[PDB]
């Protein structure tokens, strides 16, 4: 799983209230949890099995005739044109996102909250309670510092260390 | 695992409406095209409508054009079929069918719900076939020369049950995709315009109606066609 020591290929670590994950640079897309690559714009015979989005690949569709479609990888479902774990299909979190939980005997979806929010036991553990989260990211010394932006922690460049 | 359960069937008078549902469980609902297929008493399969995995396209059969509407509420993982201006011609068992992740084959079928309304050729199969226990039988499905390179799907419908997917066979006799729970006694072959489903060491449980089907996606229009069905009788 993604930890503070995890290296993200062409990406960077970010932190929410309950997990860490890699976020891609520029306009790249995730092919797995720790690797970002360039997306293809059109699915066809030349781009089969290449990424076309976060956890999505171009799939050869056998038929009369053969066609090509961009579909989510195994274990993911497309919800509002975004691939998410199947166990997160009907999870509503509010000020957060649903992630896969593997601590119970069966796979479950749990809410991981934006920085500043925590699961609310009085609201089905949704992200509707204010709480503090300490940044655990290990940023570059003298050049970077951990800051919260758009609800996540990430290593930001200090003033003058551009 | 994969499950499709239909609901909403019943008796309706000609001219009125009826909405069918299909609750899906066991798979990524957004990664599969979903279809409705109907079967009138004593007849073969008849494709009704299809909706795209992401929801970009909806296609319908000419017999239901302007009267039926397919929908999916991606959240609830439910497939709908709205039927207006019903006719006695619409009396049939309606199955919701799921397409495979990487092919047009209908690899999973519901058990069906009954609706009773009361107050160029692509594919061809012989109507019947027979064989003795333990023998071998080859079922034939013949294409038109204009579609000589088409792949066809085979489906098995046990008596009193709904269909299930067996195998898709293309030119060269290549297994393009195979259904779940199919015994090794089942195989496929091809020769020119013909596609074959073969069964060795025939059992009493092989007594079924076998249906040939194929998708046809020319231009920006989609259509799934079915043969008449070959009813197989096992002697002994
Ligand atoms: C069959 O028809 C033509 C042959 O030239 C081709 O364009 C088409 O893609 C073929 N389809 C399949 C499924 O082989």
């Amino acid at each position: 799983k993604v930890t503070v020591d995890t290296v993200c290929k062409r990406g960077f670590l970010i932190q929410m209230s309950g997990h860490l994950e890699c976020k891609c640079e520029n306009d790249l897309v995730l092919v797995n949890e720790e690797t970002c690559e360039e997306k293809v714009l059109k699915c066809d015979e030349k781009t089969v099995n290449k990424p076309c989005g976060d956890f999505s690949k171009c799939i050869k569709i056998d038929g009369n005739p053969v066609s090509y479609a961009c579909k989510c990888n195994l274990g993911y479902d497309m919800v509002n044109n975004v691939c998410i774990p199947n166990e997160c299909k009907q999870v509503t979190c509010g000020n957060g996102k649903c992630i896969l939980d593997t601590s119970n005997p069966v796979k479950t979806g749990v809410c991981s909250c934006n920085i500043g929010k925590v699961p609310n036991v009085q609201d089905q553990n949704k992200c509707s309670k204010d709480g503090e989260t300490k940044c655990s990211l290990k940023c570059l010394k003298e050049q970077e510092t951990c800051k919260a932006v758009d609800g996540i922690y990430k290593c930001d460049c200090k003033d003058g260390f551009i | 695992q994969v499950q499709l359960v239909e609901s909403g069937g019943g008796v309706v008078q000609p001219g009125r409406s009826l909405r069918l549902s299909c609750a899906a469980s066991g798979f990524s609902f957004g990664s599969h095209d979903m279809s409705w297929v109907r079967q009138a008493p004593g007849k073969g399969l008849d494709w009704v409508a299809v909706i795209w995995y992401d929801g970009s396209k909806k296609y319908y059969a000419d017999s239901v054009k302007g009267r039926f509407t397919i929908s999916r509420d991606s959240s609830k993982k439910t497939l709908y079929l709205q039927m207006n201006t019903l006719r006695a011609e619409d009396t049939a068992v309606y199955y919701c069918a799921r397409a495979a992740y990487d092919s047009r084959s209908l690899d999973y079928w519901g058990h069906g719900t009954l609706v009773t309304i009361s107050s160029q050729p692509v594919l061809t199969q012989p109507p019947s076939a027979s064989a003795s226990l333990g023998a071998s039988l080859s079922l034939t499905c013949t294409l038109s020369s204009a579609y000589s390179n088409y792949s066809v799907d085979w489906y098995q419908q046990r008596p009193g049950k709904g269909p299930r997917f067996v195998m898709r066979v293309g030119t060269g006799g290549i297994v393009r995709s195979k259904g779940d729970g199919i015994p090794d006694r089942f195989s496929v072959l091809a020769s020119g315009l013909n596609r074959y489903l073969t069964i060795q060491n025939i059992q009493e449980e092989d007594e079924s109606d076998y249906h040939c089907g194929a998708d046809h996606g020319s231009g920006s229009n989609f259509l799934y066609v079915f043969g008449t069905g070959t009813k197989v009788t096992v002697l002994g």
